[PDB]
């Protein structure tokens, strides 16, 4: 019963010094530099993360002008507030409705927008969520908490080409005048990927 | 590729299980193996295409044991070779044939313009788009041993073309030396029902895949 396939498993008791050696050779080559090499480690750590989809969505919610042309052009929509960039270089953005939910998934590998999203979590990656998003949307939201009606429809979207999703959440009810920051609090990570909703107040 | 990585519609991988507040690296020895990747795309040392054709061909049970930073490592160790970048012999003993024989490309001054900048696989030009928007498209039973972007569960499948995203590399012949053969890719949307069947389905859900023109035929 420990974790075998699921992406928490063990790594290998030597790796930390497998990746030290290479590390090593591919400075020693001079192919890499690793100064350069923390920086891009801080963007990802401290800079990139859910906080900026969170904006976008916010946004989104008070600025009928700003949801059009983000759904218009996802890439200089999420641009306009100075995201952009590696892996999220042509943007769709989902819109959920009434009638339909929002959700993807890369089945292949792991296709993910980093400018709006960070850098995925290890179960996004992994075999559980990849195999069974495609066909048992429902049963898999529903180990989240997350259970959709019936009657409304869900589009697993899977990511495999180089185009990159992010799904726009449906705004909470009780959030009237609510400024975008507040508003940016409720979107969840788990509610821009479609595995989850916002926040209610 | 017909391998363990073209996971839709498998069954036995079990529950989806998430760590309460994650980390974005969970590992020290994870941020030198993120890092690298940018860092080696800047040296034109591989492409994205044969980077995931790369883990595509590590063996079936070291990509399901493997954590997710484990196969991008066996990128590095494998696929440089092959690009006769590295010898086996380097990456064996961690020791250079013979010294600094190579420039980074990614240093520190360009780190945020290139990780802001990205490189979009779109093209200005490619083969003309055979598919509108409304349009019923079969996706091709094709089962190259070699890289490609249609999942096993789509082929032989029945689809409407969604949306016309433009045109783009296609990932098939860049992953093999073959050049980029640039042409459009749709989104196609398939019923649960055509993709599970009768039982398997549920009568609301649909499943959207972004295809190339050429992995298609008209319905
Ligand atoms: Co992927």
């Amino acid at each position: 019963h420990d974790h075998h396939h699921d992406g928490y498993q063990a790594p290998p008791e030597d790796i930390a010094l497998r990746v030290k050696a290479l590390e090593s050779l591919l400075i020693e080559k001079g192919l890499v530099d690793p100064a350069a090499m923390d920086l891009v480690v801080q963007t990802y750590e401290h800079k990139v993360g859910p906080r900026n989809g969170a904006k976008v969505v916010a946004k989104a919610w008070v600025d009928p002008a700003y949801k059009a042309r983000l759904l218009a052009d996802g890439t200089a929509g999420i641009a306009e507030l100075g995201f952009s960039g590696v892996q999220g270089e042509d943007m769709v953005i989902l819109e959920n409705t009434p009638a339909v939910h929002n959700v993807f998934v890369c089945t292949l590998c792991s296709c993910y927008p980093w400018p709006t999203l960070g850098l995925p979590p290890a179960w996004y990656k992994a075999a559980p969520y990849r195999s069974r998003m495609v066909s048992d949307p429902r049963g898999v939201l529903a180990e989240f908490g997350l259970v959709i009606p019936a009657n409304k429809e869900i589009r697993v979207w899977d990511t495999t080409a180089e185009l990159r999703y992010m799904v726009l959440p449906e705004r909470p009810a009780g959030t009237e005048a609510y400024s975008e920051e507040q508003l940016a609090e409720l979107v969840t990570r788990d509610s821009m990927i479609g595995t989850g909703l916002p926040t209610q107040p | 590729m017909n391998g363990i990585h073209d996971t839709g519609g498998a069954h036995g991988y079990g529950p989806v299980y998430r760590e309460p507040n994650e980390p974005v690296f969970r590992y020290d020895w994870e941020k030198t193996v993120m890092s690298l990747l940018p860092a080696l795309l800047a040296n034109g040392n591989f492409n994205l295409d044969e980077f995931r054709h790369s883990i595509e061909r590590m063996g079936p049970a070291h990509y399901l044991e493997g954590t997710y930073y484990e196969h991008w490592l066996h990128v590095f160790e494998n696929l440089l070779v092959e690009k006769g970048v590295l010898t086996a012999t380097e990456v064996a003993t961690g020791k250079a044939a013979s010294g600094k024989t190579a420039t980074p490309v990614l240093t520190p001054a360009i780190v945020d313009g290139l990780l802001s900048t990205g490189a979009s696989a779109a093209r200005e030009e490619g083969a003309r788009a055979r598919f509108a928007v409304g349009d019923k498209v079969r996706v091709l039973n094709k089962n190259p041993v070699g890289h490609t972007r249609m999942p096993r569960y789509t082929r032989g499948k029945v689809g409407t073309v969604v949306i016309d995203h433009g045109v783009f590399v296609t990932p098939d012949t860049a992953a093999h030396g073959k050049g980029e053969h640039p042409q459009h890719v749709y989104t196609v949307s398939f019923t649960s029902v055509e993709l599970w069947g009768q039982d398997a389905s549920s009568p609301k859900d649909t499943i959207r895949v972004d295809l190339w023109d050429d992995y298609l035929e008209p319905a």
